């Protein structure tokens, strides 16, 4: 019908596998599609607004768009080291 | 893992389900139960109507799932988690779409091909056997994957037949030949 | 405006500068046209206003030459004077 | 001369609808069975030649 | 009507999507009839969106369309009826009388779509149409089977120019004419209908030498777009089957562009430059290509074009400019100077004007005219600052000839008896060449400016001089 | 019967294709069929529909391949099997396209029987390398005195012809072809230019006139007319210059020379625009696709004078861009102007002023110049460049009390300008270009009254043929004017001028 | 080895589906096996779901979806060396000089990050050229960006050649001529010319290395040619200490190429179409061009002004990077003055008293004042009459016209072109030359003596010879 951030097969596979909690999506996120110096992350439900996040991409970013189930961080740094 | 990607349309759902249940090796079981609950769902006219309709709420959608698990007990809790996922994502209109796709992934993994002998009319058992033979004889079915063919009757093909499978077709529809003939004699 | 211009059987362009020039109500007679319409005024008034358009059109041309500041022959100044009044 | 030429063109279009009439005749005939069978076996032979 | 029944799914405008059932496939460019108290609403199928759900364009109004309303499929392009009683009646887009002279005699029907004849088929023009309008004849002579194009202002006697053409050329030639109105006013329609009943070109008992297809602008954009295609097929019936030459007339082809522009947007197709169709070029091109001098019948189109805001470099006029054999521009300024016709002579240019083609004398005379006017035009700027007071005796004579030529162009029209009340003049081709030749030679440099003003031929130029002389 | 023969042709079609990839249209709208299948499709594959329509596949998307129909929607409908021809676009290339009018597909639209060609070769093929390219030592003569001298043109050289809409735009192009009849007759195949006219946009009636003119001047016997007419589809129009170039490669590769005139690439641009917007491809400046530049650059660099290791051959080109209002600032003109090596810019005022050709020398440039100019013609037209420059400046000082020097310039200048006017469809030989310009340069004819220039010119040519067609032939064959030839030529001119 | 199957080819934007967790990084280089050898696609997005969006460097000329891809693993690694001097190299770092496999020891990634604030040298340096006009009125800068103006036909190319010659004399440094949007005719000419003028001597020594980026090359490869060239330069700077001078062709076509890549990537076109990352890309290019502790690259760029509008965003952005502008005039070349430099339109931002010397600044100011007054004086001197000249006025007119002639000095490269063997004047001697002529010491020297000779010493000789 329409794109949803739960369409991502790894996220989707966990949900089907009856796994959907455990701080993975609270105090941490896992990055989805990335490029354009902004990243779309899945989880981060305990994120504050305009927080500083530190990625496991050796870069930190400021959360801009808090969206249902996804957060669009803005990367303060190059996308070379981000995947 | 998918044995062959079926590009989205909730076939990403089918894929996810497939790889998850393939690694739990409960794909035949899943498919059977899914088909079975779908069959009795189709044979319920309120979930052969309103299941399609996007009328249901969040709460009403949740309660539909509860009724569905009254209809059958057990058989892959990944397809029961699928029900939750689909209801929450509100795509229940593409539910059978997922089922068909999950089936394709399943029977592709099993190594079975589907096919069709679309024709203007039903064809001989002699014809069926000869085609089964012909396809195995040709490199098109090299074996390691089964052959299934469904002859269907479409009167639209005004005569002749078209065999289709593996994006390999042999098309002897007379209607088309008639068209070209008509065109040159209107020149 | 483009769409409407096609639909309508006249255009009655009015000009703001001419409002300021003292023609208030103003009009922009260069762009005041009637695409179809050309008779529907009083018969008497048809006879009298026949060359009013020509005089004004000539006034417009003459006035343009005049605005540079170049010396004007009497014939042009007949036009200019007639037009002004 | 113009209508004489036109009548020839009109004839080709007349003969086109007569072909259509013959199409219905073929589809009425058990050429519908027998030549469809002929096509079936021909396709088998063709597909065997692959 | 095939048992493909569709139920409307979305009324969002003229665009109406229909939902034909499974196992029953439609085809692009079909004709759907929907039973309505609006008779049959006609939908031209313009896209397939698959799953037997089409996106079609409406012709008639979509008011009161009931959701899920059964839509019969009549299939293929709408087929109007053609015959020789097509002549002498006004016909709407869907092929029905508007003058209510009963249904057109349907000897044949034909689809409104037809395809341009091939490169091989084409037989090239090489004959000279005569308009009897001196300026037109000398400085842009028209050619039979041509593609004349009347770029011009807001009905600024655009209609009048055409009326004169019908009066002279249409009546004169035995061939049929088809007067086609794309998005034109019913006021204009009534005047034209009445006028052409009066000129007898339309004979309401007995055959007319003209046919009419009036599509008016109250009609939804879709109907406005596809009225033209209908008209073309009528011309084709004449051109081909009746063999007769067609002096086609269409109005106004900017309206054809505009109508198409709207449905481009409505179809969701991103509109190109200045909001025109993405397919602007090819749609114009197909229309223009259909119209041609064919061995079966030579078709001479006269196409009105409205130059939006008198800007012809706007892509829609500029694109059309290429396809037209014999462009003509009718400008406000020349009209305002009191010169009828309002034609801008420099800008009006017909393809044929080549020296041998129009004859060496005609050419040489016209070259001299062009130079005389161009010189005058150059000298207008000089007169503007310097004044005519230090520019040669020769220059003054050239200017004097130009003022005389300028008002020699002022020639009244019979169809501007309605306007000016001054009966027109028809001047023979040979006579026009002669009359311009004399002026340039300076033979008539003793003739008053006003004795050239609003007159016809050589005899008239002299005669109005005699009238003033007395 | 005509019917029996037509059926006999249909009867011979009964081969069945076990189509390795078949697709079926999901939906066809806007001439953008979106087909399900065709996984083995190569990009820009030729694909044949059930309707038999041919297409290319610009968008290869994973689930559906959005084919672009070369045909029309009238005969295309949904669900249709879409056979995969499985061969990326190729067009016949070979010898026998001389005097043949073909559409882009390569089907004769003149219908003068099947094309004679040696191979069908792809048309997306690239341009000659830097090392595979060496300097233009060759001139080419169009038979127009001003063009050949003021804007001298060479072979394997690309130079723009940007100018006012159809105001003898086609006429300028045709003039070259007519002088190429002379050169074509000439045995050397660097002088046998096998011309290609690519009629883009131009309707079938217009091109029929071109065809008729070409047949009249017997130009067809080396001409090729690739025709993409107004009725012809925008994909065909898009690929039309690319296709045309491929024909040219056969000549170029064969070491021969040829001239390809793309007329008008502006209408090619519009077709790409139409396609892109319909494919939802990003629009760009002046609503033209962004990579329209990329197309034009690829096309125009294929044309080139090859290295002598590359068999010393070429494909001269002369692209024509139609400037709708003289807008060189327009996105497609600016791009092309950079790519091209020269421009010719015709001016409307001049056209109106009866200077037809209406060429404006100021905005005409050649950036290869004397490398591709006859030595004789260079000698007697260096002066001409300088004289005309002065005439232009002193044309605006033609407006009361004016110095004798100014008046001399005016006399010389007006007379020269009149001398360089040429009646449409009159080509000339270089051996007669050189004398006339020499005379004007030496001001012999600048002495002669303006009105008498024309009569003098033709008379002078006849006089030259009578007095010394030995001189003319010598000028032609030597190609370089000796001091003795310039002496003798001056004498002849003096003798003529006196009469 | 990382592998993926092509899952789209919408244009030259190719989506590749890779096996999971073996997803490339952005800016990686992919080689897709083809009968064209390989096609190098550079990963410019992660579209996620195990797919990417990549750009092409080598065009797609038929591609079956699903072709195997191999990931180099990072930005294209282009050969570098002192053996890569005099090699014509295409975008993918491969010989187009057809002198076979490039003589190279190491290869290095094309994307690299500008040196740190610390590695920026805190003080500016002044480069010198034999061209007096440049060293006076728009002093050459060691490290700097000097943006060339005035198209070929003024001998733009010869000016560029002159600079190569000058660099060889001045330092014995290197150069890399990078041509973006280069006509195949121009490329032929340049290669032949470079061979001919011996800056490239295939048998001999070839200092300048050529990177040619034709317009037929994909827009992505048009963007990446510059970065490759810079990498070569940086090998010289960083690993040989040597100063470099990097020519770039049209920066309009740099911008234009970038604009296309934006549109293809779907990124919203910023003002006047140009990419929204236009500034940053120029920034990377022109901050990698800088003076490090080791060495300094210096860059000559060519600005093909778009529509002659300096108000377009791209020229303005360029001017921000530029330190000097050299504004060649064709009028000046038409006065037979080679150098063809327009003296009062050539300006540098390094000209300040501290930077170039107070004396030099004052001398320059005087030459500017002399010329400025001369042009204006000639306006009304010409109109009113030449006999309306005062003693002071004709001193200035004389001085200027003598200086104008003094500016013309043949160039070593233009030994052929003028027909006269070169003249180069060193920086100290440039200051000296104008001082004496300004002080009118050598105003007993005529105009033609000044013509076509170098420095002050030369025209003492030339004055004697001119008279003789």
């Amino acid at each position: 019908t329409k794109a949803q951030p739960t369409e991502v097969s790894s996220i989707l596979e966990e949900r089907i596998k009856g796994v959907s909690d455990e701080a993975n999506l609270n105090e941490t996120g896992r990055v989805l599609a990335v490029g354009d110096g902004i990243a779309r992350v899945f989880g981060l439900n305990n994120i504050q607004a305009e927080e500083l996040v530190e990625f496991s991409s050796g870069v930190k970013g400021m959360a801009l768009n808090l969206e249902p189930g996804q957060v669009g961080i803005v990367l303060f740094g190059s996308d070379r080291l981000v995947k | 893992p998918p044995p062959v990607r079926l590009f989205g349309v909730e076939g990403t759902y089918a894929t996810a389900l497939y790889q998850a249940a393939a690694k739990n090796s409960s794909i035949d079981a899943a498919f059977q139960s899914l088909q079975k609950v779908e069959s009795t769902v189709k044979k319920n006219p309120k979930l052969g109507h309103l299941l399609l309709n996007p009328a249901l709420s969040l709460k009403d959608r949740n309660s539909v799932i509860d009724a569905i698990v009254e209809t059958h007990k057990n058989l892959d809790g990944y397809v029961v988690n699928l029900l939750k996922v689909l209801s929450e994502n509100n795509r229940l209109g593409c539910f059978e779409k997922i089922a068909s796709d999950f089936g394709v992934l399943n029977d592709a993994h099993n190594g079975l091909l589907k096919g069709t002998v679309t024709s203007a009319e039903p064809l001989d058992p002699k014809s069926f056997k000869r085609i089964e033979k012909a396809l195995s004889a040709s490199k098109l079915v090299g074996q390691g994957k089964s052959l299934k063919l469904e002859n269907v009757v479409k009167p639209e093909i005004k005569g002749g037949l078209i065999v289709e499978l593996g994006d390999k077709t042999v098309d002897l529809s007379i209607s088309t030949k008639i068209q070209k003939l008509n065109k040159v004699l209107e020149d | 405006p483009t769409n409407v211009i096609s639909i309508t059987d006249g255009q009655i362009f009015l000009e703001a500068e001419l409002f300021y020039k003292g023609i208030r109500p103003a009009i922009n007679v260069g762009l005041s046209v009637s695409r179809v319409g050309s008779a529907a005024q009083v018969k008497a008034l048809k006879q009298v206003a026949g060359s009013l358009k020509l005089f004004l059109a000539q006034y417009r041309e003459v006035a343009a030459f005049a605005q540079f500041g170049s010396d004007l022959d009497a014939s042009t100044k007949q036009t200019l004077v007639r037009g002004e009044r | 001369v113009r209508y004489e030429a036109s009548l020839r063109q009109l004839e080709q279009r007349q003969l086109a609808k007569s072909v259509i009439s013959r199409v219905q005749s073929e589809l009425g005939n058990p050429k519908f069975q027998e030549k469809v069978l002929q096509q079936s076996i021909s396709e088998i032979e063709q597909l065997l030649s692959k | 009507s095939t048992p493909i029944t569709g139920k409307v799914t979305a009324v969002i405008g003229a665009i109406v999507d229909v939902h034909f059932e499974q196992s029953e496939l439609p085809a692009i460019l079909n004709a759907l009839e929907i039973k309505t108290p609006q008779g049959k609403l006609v939908l031209e199928v313009a896209q397939h969106l698959g799953e037997n759900t089409v996106r079609t364009i409406a012709m008639d109004g979509t008011e009161g369309l009931v959701r899920g309303e059964k839509v019969l499929d009549t299939g293929g392009p709408i087929s109007v009826p053609v015959g020789r009683e097509t002549l002498g009646r006004i016909i709407n887009v869907i092929g029905e009388p508007i003058d209510e002279r009963g249904p057109i005699k349907s000897k044949l029907r034909k689809p409104i779509h037809a395809d341009p004849p091939s490169f091989a088929e084409q037989s090239t023009s090489a004959e000279i149409l005569e308009t009897g309008i001196k300026v037109v004849d000398l400085l842009a002579p028209y050619a039979r089977g041509g593609k004349i194009g009347l770029f011009g202002g807001a009905g600024v006697g655009k209609t009048v120019f055409i009326q004169e053409l019908i009066n002279n050329i249409a009546k004169a030639h035995g061939g049929f004419s088809v007067f086609t109105g794309v998005g034109e006013r019913t006021r204009e329609g009534n005047d034209l209908y009445r006028e052409m009943k009066e000129t007898g070109v339309i004979n309401l008992e007995g055959e007319s030498k003209v046919a009419l297809v009036f599509g008016q602008m109250n009609e939804p954009p879709g109907a406005r777009a596809r009225v033209a295609l209908t008209g073309l097929t009528i011309a084709e019936y004449f051109r081909d089957e009746e063999g007769q030459d067609v002096l086609l007339f269409i109005d106004n082809i900017f309206r054809f562009t505009q109508a198409g522009s709207e449905v481009s947007a409505l179809l969701g197709r991103i509109p190109s430059a200045v909001g025109y169709q993405p397919t602007l070029a090819t749609d114009m091109g197909l229309l223009q290509e259909r119209i041609t001098t064919t061995k079966k019948g030579s078709v001479t189109s006269v196409q009105a074009v409205y130059v939006p805001a008198d800007d012809l470099t706007d892509p829609a006029p500029a694109t059309t400019f290429a396809h037209l054999d014999a462009t003509t521009v009718l400008s406000r300024g020349i009209s305002e100077l009191g010169i009828y016709p309002a034609v801008d002579p420099l800008d009006s240019k017909s393809r044929l004007l080549d020296a041998a083609v129009v004859g060496q004398e005609h050419y040489d005379v016209a070259s001299k005219v062009q130079e005389t006017l161009q010189t005058y035009k150059s000298l207008q700027d000089i007169i503007a600052i310097l004044g005519m007071d230090e520019l040669s005796e020769q220059d003054k004579l050239t200017v004097e000839r130009a003022r005389k030529i300028q008002r020699f162009l002022s020639q009244p029209f019979a169809v501007a008896e309605v306007f000016t009340g001054i009966p027109g003049k028809l001047v023979r081709l040979k006579d026009t060449v002669a009359s311009f030749k004399a002026v340039l030679e300076g033979k008539y440099d003793n003739i008053p400016e006003h004795a050239f003003y609003m007159v016809g031929g050589i005899e008239d130029v002299v005669a109005k001089a005699e009238k003033l002389a007395a | 019967e005509v019917s029996s023969i037509l059926e006999e042709r249909i009867k011979g079609v009964s081969d069945e294709a076990n189509l390795n990839e078949t697709g079926r249209v999901l939906a066809v709208g806007d001439g953008i069929a979106r087909v399900f299948g065709l996984n083995n499709i190569q990009a820009e594959e030729l694909v044949e529909f059930s309707s038999g329509v041919k297409g290319m596949a610009l968008n290869l998307e994973p689930g559906q391949v959005g084919i672009v129909l070369f045909g029309s929607d009238r005969l295309v409908k949904e669900g249709e099997l879409v056979k995969r021809t499985g061969n990326i676009v190729d067009v016949p290339v070979g010898p026998g396209l001389l005097g043949r009018v073909v559409d882009a597909l390569g089907n004769p639209i003149d219908g003068k029987g099947p094309i004679d060609a040696a191979g069908r070769s792809r048309a997306q093929v690239k341009a000659p390398g830097i090392l595979p390219r060496r300097s233009v030592h060759e001139p080419v003569q169009t038979g127009l005195k001003a063009v050949d001298a003021l804007v001298p043109i060479g072979r394997g050289q690309r130079e723009l012809i940007i100018g006012d809409r159809q105001t003898g735009k086609t006429a300028v192009a045709l003039d070259t072809i007519l002088n190429q009849k002379r050169w074509n007759n000439g045995s050397d195949e660097s002088k046998k230019l096998y011309c290609v006219y690519v009629a883009v946009g131009q309707k079938r009636s217009t091109v029929a006139q071109l065809v008729q003119t070409l047949e009249q001047h017997d130009a067809m016997k080396y001409s090729i007319i690739v025709a993409a007419t107004a009725s012809e589809a925008a994909p065909l129009q898009y690929l039309a210059p690319f296709t045309a170039a491929s024909i040219g490669e056969w000549f170029r590769d064969n070491g021969k020379h040829a001239l390809i005139v793309y007329d008008d690439l502006s209408k090619q641009a519009v077709a790409y625009r139409q396609l892109s917007l319909l494919l939802r491809r990003p629009p760009g400046r002046e609503a033209y696709p962004g990579d329209v530049f990329y197309l034009h650059s690829r096309l125009l660099e294929r044309a080139a004078k090859l290295s002598e290791k590359e068999g010393s051959g070429s494909l001269t080109a002369l692209p024509v861009i139609e400037t709708q209002g003289g807008d060189v600032s327009a996105y497609i003109p600016t791009n092309v102007i950079s790519i091209t090596d020269g421009q010719i810019f015709l001016e409307a005022e001049l056209f109106y002023k009866g200077i037809r050709p209406a060429i404006n020398v100021g905005l005409s440039v050649s950036r290869v110049g004397s490398a591709a100019q006859v030595k004789a013609l260079k000698q007697v037209a260096g002066s001409l460049k300088l004289f005309l420059a002065q005439y232009r400046e002193v044309a605006a000082f033609a407006q009361s009390d004016l110095d004798a020097s100014t008046k001399q310039t005016l006399v010389r200048g007006e007379r020269l300008t009149q001398l360089l006017k040429q009646n449409q469809y009159s080509p000339l030989a270089t051996e007669e270009q050189v004398p006339l310009i020499y005379a004007g340069v030496n001001g012999h004819l600048d002495g002669i009254e303006l009105s008498r220039i024309g009569e003098f010119e033709s008379s002078f040519l006849s006089y030259l043929k009578s007095n010394h067609n030995e001189l003319l032939t010598e000028i032609r064959e030597k190609g370089e004017l000796s001091k003795e030839l310039l002496a003798s030529l001056k004498s002849a001119t003096e003798s003529f001028v006196a009469t």
